């Protein structure tokens, strides 16, 4: 038989979260991802811890039992992370300021984002709310803040993608996540419309939608095949930005996770099942061409490392 | 498929079945029939044919029929090109050099792992009984396993040919999976599947070596081909199962046109959220047949969960059956939800229905197979069509209760559904289907 | 009618026809200028409809001026060579330049009745 | 009161403090542009395209104040004064009146204000659209059978326009018996701006239907002359009257058009005479207009098609092609549509595909058009024709509703609509043609496309025309008889084609089809063999 060596034009592109030692680099492949058959991954896909401004109170037992005594206090919630964990970055949600639920001014939160990101090393990716107004001000105000960190913004979604854009890496040298809903089209609208503005494919990575296993997750499967094919076998320019894929979001609050052993014993432990979905979900879309997850659980974080060491090496 | 339509006799008898020689011929275009149906083909374009119409990939069929899995048969790389054909089994691992009692804890795990999710039974499908040195061991655990009562299909793992042969009629009747030809064995190998045609299992050392192995096989005239891509490692084994598949597709290739089997067990080394990982991977990266050291609800839940999402076909997704669905054994007066057609949705909905215990009538529209705001958005969902679709499907037989409950994400479609449905007391209930059990307590 | 008739004695083994033409834009009657200089004129300030626009342009020495380029051909001089010399000088000395007959039809020809000449040939008021 | 959180910031007494919000746009380039110092001329772009500043010179002016004027002229900032100069178009301009000094110096900088509340005292939201108000609730009726409404949005030249100019001519909504009445009603809209043409009105127009509509209160449907509006009597409670109408049009067309709307002006009339002079006047030869446009426009005249990829979330490989003759295959999307998306939403849906490399154009083969073709379906699909159904055609999505399948028994092809259950001639359903058709790949002898492509021009061109239709559903030929009787006509054959065509009634087989065919002399047994 003859060998498929079939050849890519395309070139993921490459983006630098953080500063110092701990910087990470996304992007740089030229090849589907693991196949180093095929030729050079440019940079290995990294994984993020998830941590909350507010004590985690919807989080499962187990997880409240390993952060019981730093939940309270971001600082040492991030600091704990770092100390046990070691993760390639941390992704600070900022659910405090979600309207719908507890609200807060942007200020507070954007205090809370200065005082973790001004006592960890590693990268860190701050996350607001689902709702595109709150998020514009909060997210100017997080940046104006947590200057001189290169801290990474998401969902700076079409609605407020100037204002993000504008705040975030225009103003003060950060990096923002502009976010699709499975959707090629919609991505690459939004990826035009941050380089129309004047922000470079180094300043922005994207998130082509997440979703848990079994809910719309083959959505999220062919939009990342379509999106990596584009990028690569075609050299769509517009595509050709890294992608990162927050798996904890949306796989810790489905039902087979989140059910006690009490409300299912059937099922059997929770933990495990909430880590087996995790691990499901972030497996699926690392190989379908993510290139960052975060995760919640830090046996799900150990897990992903050792299956991305060893299909790469 | 018009190309074979010149072929045809374009005689309109309908000997085949098919209404017309043109829907033969899109029928059999579309891989669903074969070209031998035709009784009045010539015999040269029936040759010419039976070699066009040869899919590239083979598929093989395993077990009988109430554990009948088919393997193969694919025809792109990404199920966005085409589609995903033959969703991938997976088996659960003996070895004769085991305790009765983990072989009794994994009968049991398999018999208690067994739900419905969305129409679709998931379900241990094979076990995969090997050979760990012992004749008289392994024959007692097939003997057991056969005894235990549970319903999978079978495949012997067992390259000795002198056990193979006591081994096979022990489940010859089931048509189970012979794995173990090897470079030296593959002739007796063939001599013991030939008979009952069935599917024969081929293993080597780097894939050089089974394509010569296959061809080798194919040459004595046997297709009812199992590869296993091999590799001593995971990154290997990665490797041999995408070649493999790229070989087949991409380089046209019938050689590697084979369902593979991949076992996960030995490379994970019992590590069930690696396993986890992989089988997830394995399920997107063409690995048909998965042998797993255990089955437990938090292997099977993410995995089959995500295979069934993985294997739908793009173009006509899951929707559920246009009605009036009955859940908690609705009467005469029961509240009336309404949600739309597709599959995610009404069984996230039905679910919470289910749990709260009320008698609830559930009537779903023609929404196009999407959810509420992607339908709506759509402009496909809108009080118009719930208002046909409860005119017409016969509410009727069930009365004496007015208040409809309408999706909450959705709050606009209210001002139309009070003038379309006068006497109906139409509710916009809350967005959130979390919700839902506790507003039908209340 | 007589024209069309005459197709038929048309002799295609004696037909060569240049494959050279080129794009041009006319029409600019005074109105036309007009109705185009109506597009600078500031809602608020006005008047509309008139040369005062032009008028702005010239006085304030954006525009040097205005020339006229008229006339035919003469076997005395290389055919279009004066015409195309002195339009383009005029425009490169930031002097706009209407043309009419011949000269008109030589600018045609060479390419300048374009848009695209604005940046090609004009100075940078014009 | 001065302050930088007021916006007011005074710089200093001497004329060179202007440099210093010179420097903070010198800066925006520097810093939010990423432009290297050095680039003079990437910063003077910048500061023109991306800084909307510009300079109001009050009092007397002197030579240092031209001259650093100059240098804001130079950023691109146009300059503003109450002096005599010598005024530069754009550039440099004179305004004495003090009073429309904002507004001129807002025209001259290209700055529009938003209004972000609509002053109006009844709810206007989205929520409120659809919620009828019946007999019992309503106060004013307008259009329908009771009375003569119309509604037209016309494009004129900015004189003509005056800005937030709303009128009403008439009496109002306060002098009804307090019973439910019925008035005419006329609703001009006049809209003027530098991008704005004539094809851009009807598409305004249809978002009057939506702008109307979210006002809780009244309801709008119908269109041009067919207009038909109900209003309820909470709205008369609340303070609802007819220059409300015209505020929230306004307000409405200055945000959702405000890339091609400079100016808006709304007219409501209720007078009975002058309603009809201005029907007559300005609506009925509009519509006329456009309709003569839209039945005159063909692919010859054109230099430019449209490609829309909006159905690429379910059919990836999908591209629609959309010329004057062949509509979007949704049936939504035409060429003027095309064109309105293209120009009111950039990196949108719709594209624009160049007429350029022509290959055949008996076929329909462009080389811009391959490329586009390849460009957008990521590769998926290389070469289409554009009017051949058997020779490299064009891809379906699933949103059409007719469905033209190749019969060559007959020598032509068959057509099924999606509302037809029964059988067809050619075997498969609808159900099972949509699955073989639809989905974005290239099956040759099947298309899907909407009933008004069924009469076109280029209706199978390539195959030699819509001559080859042979069966037909009882209701589509029903529906599409005048127009294909009207090209059969042109085609080459006797008007009456329409009953030439089979249909279910008659017979739904082979045999009876052809032999129907064959006794009543159909042109599709008197072509050349179809494949
Ligand atoms: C997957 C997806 C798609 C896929 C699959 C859609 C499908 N067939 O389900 C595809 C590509 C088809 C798609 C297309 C479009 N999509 Co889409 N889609 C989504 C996505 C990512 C998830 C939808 C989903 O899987 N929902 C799962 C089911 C279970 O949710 P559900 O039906 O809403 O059910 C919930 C509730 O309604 C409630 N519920 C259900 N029934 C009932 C009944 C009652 C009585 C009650 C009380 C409650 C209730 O229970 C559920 C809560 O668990 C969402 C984003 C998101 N995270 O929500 C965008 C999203 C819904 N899409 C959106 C849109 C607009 C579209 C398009 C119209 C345009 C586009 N490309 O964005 C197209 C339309 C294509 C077409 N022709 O129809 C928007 C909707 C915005 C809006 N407010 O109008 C979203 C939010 C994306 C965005 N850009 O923001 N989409
Ligand atoms: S059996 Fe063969 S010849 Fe007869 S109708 Fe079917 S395809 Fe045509
Ligand atoms: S069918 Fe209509 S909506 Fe779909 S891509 Fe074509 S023009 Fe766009
Ligand atoms: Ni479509
Ligand atoms: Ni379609």
């Amino acid at each position: 038989f003859k060998k498929p060596t079939q050849k890519f034009s395309g070139k993921i592109g490459e983006v630098e979260i953080g500063t110092g030692e701990k910087a990470l680099k996304l992007g740089g492949e030229s090849v589907l991802p693991f196949y180093t058959f095929d030729g050079d991954t440019g940079n290995t896909p990294k994984v993020g811890m998830e941590i909350l401004d507010v004590y985690p109170e919807d989080w499962i037992d187990p997880l409240k039992d390993i952060y019981k005594d730093v939940a309270k206090d971001p600082v040492k919630w991030a600091q704990f992370v770092e100390e046990k964990y070691s993760p390639d970055f941390i992704c600070l949600r900022l659910i405090s300021a979600d309207p719908n639920g507890t609200d807060a001014a942007p200020e507070d939160c954007a205090k809370t984002a200065k005082a973790v990101v001004e006592a960890i090393k590693t990268p860190l990716v701050v996350a607001g709310t689902g709702n595109h107004e709150k998020d514009a001000k909060l997210f100017e105000k997080v940046a104006q803040e947590t200057e001189g960190h290169n801290i990474l913004l998401m969902s700076a979604v079409e609605d407020n993608y100037k204002s993000v854009g504008a705040a975030g890496v225009m103003a003060y040298n950060d990096k923002v996540v502009a976010e699709s809903s499975v959707d090629i089209n919609l991505a690459k609208q939004i990826n035009i419309l941050m380089n129309q503005l004047g922000i470079d494919n180094t300043k922005f990575v994207d998130n082509v939608g997440c979703a848990a296993g079994g809910y719309g997750y083959e959505y999220v499967i062919s939009t990342l095949d379509r999106v990596k094919l584009a990028a690569l076998g075609q050299d769509d320019k517009t595509l050709q930005v890294p992608i990162i894929s927050p798996v904890s979001f949306e796989a810790c609050k489905v039902k087979e996770a989140m059910d006690s052993e009490e409300d299912s014993p059937q099922w059997g432990s929770q933990e495990d099942r909430t880590v087996s979905m995790e691990v499901a979900t972030a497996s699926g879309v690392l190989a379908s061409g993510t290139d960052a997850v975060i995760l919640r659980h830090p046996k799900s974080v150990e897990v992903i490392r050792n299956f991305i060491k060893e299909l790469l090496g | 498929g018009l190309n074979i339509f010149k072929l045809t006799p374009k005689k309109n008898c309908k000997d085949c079945g098919f209404p017309t020689c043109l829907a033969f011929s899109m029928k059999v275009a579309a891989g669903a029939v074969e070209i031998g149906k035709c009784p009045h083909m010539s015999d040269e374009a029936m040759e010419k044919l039976a070699e066009a119409t040869a899919p590239i990939m083979k598929t093989i069929t395993i077990g009988k029929g109430d554990n009948e899995y088919k393997l193969g048969g694919e025809t792109v790389l990404f199920r966005h090109e085409k589609t995903f054909v033959n969703r991938n089994r997976f088996a659960v691992a003996f070895s004769d050099s085991m305790d009765d009692a983990e072989v009794d804890a994994k009968i049991q795990h398999i018999k208690d792992v067994d739900y419905v999710r969305i129409g679709e039974q998931m379900k241990t499908e094979f076990a995969a009984i090997k050979y760990a040195g012992n004749k008289d061991k392994y024959l007692a655990l097939i003997n057991k396993i056969k005894a235990s009562g549970v319903k999978v299909a079978y495949a012997l793992v067992c390259e000795d040919v002198a056990v193979m042969k006591e081994a096979l009629p022990l489940v010859k009747d089931e048509n189970p999976l012979v794995y173990g030809a090897n470079k030296d064995n593959f002739k007796e190998m063939v001599e013991l599947v030939k008979g009952d045609k069935l599917a024969l299992g081929v293993k080597a050392d780097g894939l050089e070596a089974l394509y010569g192995l296959v061809e080798e096989i194919q040459k004595l005239g046997y297709k009812n081909l199992v590869l296993d891509p091999g590799g001593k490692s995971i990154k290997e084994a990665f490797e041999n199962t995408v070649q493999i598949r790229r070989i087949n597709i991409e380089g046209q290739d019938r050689t590697f046109g084979y369902p593979s089997i991949i076992f996960l067990d030995e490379l994970t080394k019992a590590d069930k959220f690696m396993e986890v990982a992989l089988s997830t991977l394995f399920t997107l990266k063409y690995g048909s047949l998965l042998v797993l050291s255990d089955m437990d609800y938090s292997r099977a839940l993410p995995l089959y969960s995500i295979r069934q999402n993985v294997f739908t076909d793009p173009q006509k997704p899951m929707t559920v059956d246009l009605g009036i669905h009955g859940i908690n054994n609705p009467d005469e007066n029961s509240p009336v939800l309404c949600t739309v057609d597709f599959a995610l949705t009404y069984f996230l909905v039905s679910g919470e229905v289910e749990r709260s215990k009320v008698p609830v009538w559930m009537v779903i529209p023609d929404a196009g197979g999407y959810s509420v705001l992607t339908s709506w958005a759509a402009g496909k969902f809108t009080g118009a069509a719930i208002a046909d679709e409860i005119k017409k499907c016969g509410i009727a037989e069930k009365t004496k209760n007015r208040t409809l409950l309408i999706p909450g994400k959705v709050a606009v479609l209210k001002g139309e559904l009070e003038e379309l449905l006068p006497d109906w007391n139409i509710v916009i209930s809350s967005t959130e289907a979390m919700f839902i059990p506790k507003l039908l307590k209340e | 009618k007589e024209a069309i008739l005459n197709f038929k004695n048309r002799d295609q083994s004696k037909v060569m026809i240049p494959e050279l033409k080129c794009k041009a834009i006319l029409g600019y009657s005074v109105e036309e200028i007009i109705n185009k200089l109506d597009k600078v004129v500031n809602t608020q300030i006005g008047p509309m409809q008139t040369v005062k626009p032009l008028a702005d342009v010239l006085v304030s020495g954006v525009l040097r001026g205005a020339a006229a380029v008229v006339g035919c051909n003469n076997p005395k001089v290389v055919q279009d060579s004066a015409h195309i010399e002195t339009i383009k000088g005029l425009i490169k000395n930031d002097v706009i330049v209407v043309v009419t007959g011949c000269a008109a039809q030589a600018a045609a020809k060479y390419g300048l009745l374009q848009k695209e000449a604005a940046e090609k040939y004009a100075g940078p008021g014009l | 009161k001065m302050g930088l959180d007021l916006r007011v910031i005074p710089l200093g007494y001497d004329v060179t403090s202007v440099i210093h919000v010179v420097t903070i746009a010198i800066r925006a380039a520097l810093i939010f542009g990423g432009i290297k110092g050095g680039q003079l001329n990437d910063i003077l772009k910048y500061t023109a395209e991306r800084v909307p500043a510009f300079v109001n010179a009050f009092g007397p002016l002197s030579e240092l104040v031209v001259s650093a004027g100059a240098g804001a002229i130079a950023l691109g900032f146009p300059v503003l004064t109450d002096q005599v100069v010598p005024e530069v178009p754009t550039l440099l301009l004179t305004q004495k009146d003090y009073d429309k000094m904002v507004k001129t110096s807002l025209e001259a900088r290209n700055i529009k204000i938003k209004i972000t509340e609509i002053p109006i005292p009844v709810s206007f939201a989205a929520a409120f659209e659809g919620e009828r108000i019946r007999k019992n609730d309503m106060l004013a009726e307008f259009g329908g059978n009771k009375t003569k409404a119309w509604e037209l949005v016309m494009c004129a030249d900015q004189g003509e326009v005056e800005d937030h100019k709303i009128e009403v001519i008439g009496p109002d909504i306060d002098t009804i018996d307090k019973a439910p009445g019925r008035m005419p009603l006329g609703m001009l809209i006049k809209v003027s701006g530098t991008n704005m043409q004539k094809d851009f009105e009807p598409v305004l127009e249809r978002r009057l239907h939506y702008f109307l509509n979210y006002i809780e209160g009244v309801m709008h449907v119908g269109q041009r002359n067919l207009t038909w509006v109900r209003i309820g009597k909470e709205a008369f409670e609340k303070g609802f009257r007819l220059k409300h109408f015209g505020e929230v049009i306004y307000a409405k067309m200055l945000d959702e058009f405000g890339s091609v709307v400079d100016k808006c002006e709304v007219t409501i009339i209720t007078d009975p005479g002058k309603a009809e002079e201005l029907e007559g006047k300005y609506a009925v030869p509009r519509y006329k207009e456009r309709d003569a446009r839209l039945e005159s426009l063909v692919d010859e005249k054109v230099d430019t098609f449209y490609s829309c990829n909006l159905c690429q979330s379910f059919a990836p490989a999908h591209v629609c092609i959309v010329t004057p003759e062949r509509l979007g295959l949704c049936g939504a999307v035409s060429w003027l549509d095309a064109k309105a998306t293209l120009e009111l939403n950039p990196t949108g849906p719709c594209q624009a595909v160049p007429k350029e490399g022509v290959v055949d154009e008996n076929l329909g083969i462009w080389e811009k058009v391959n490329e586009t073709v390849s460009k957008i379906s990521q590769g998926a699909v290389t070469s289409v024709t554009l009017y051949s159904i058997l020779q490299d055609p064009m891809t379906s999505c699933g949103c059409f509703e007719c469905i033209t399948g190749i019969m060559p028994e007959a020598n032509g092809v068959v057509m099924v609509n999606r509302e037809f259950g029964a059988t067809t001639p050619l075997g498969m359903t609808f159900g099972e043609l949509a699955s073989m058709t639809g989905g974005g790949v290239q099956t040759p002898g099947f298309m899907g496309h909407g009933r008004q492509f069924i009469a076109s021009k280029k209706f199978m061109k390539g195959e030699g025309g819509l001559g080859r239709i042979v069966w037909m559903p009882k209701e589509l030929k029903d529906f599409v008889a005048e127009k294909l009787n009207k090209t059969a006509k042109e085609l080459y054959n006797i008007d009456n084609f329409a009953d030439m065509i089979c249909d279910e009634t008659i017979a739904t087989e082979s045999e009876e089809v052809v032999k129907f065919l064959e006794e009543k002399g159909h042109p599709a047994l008197k072509m050349d063999p179809i494949m």
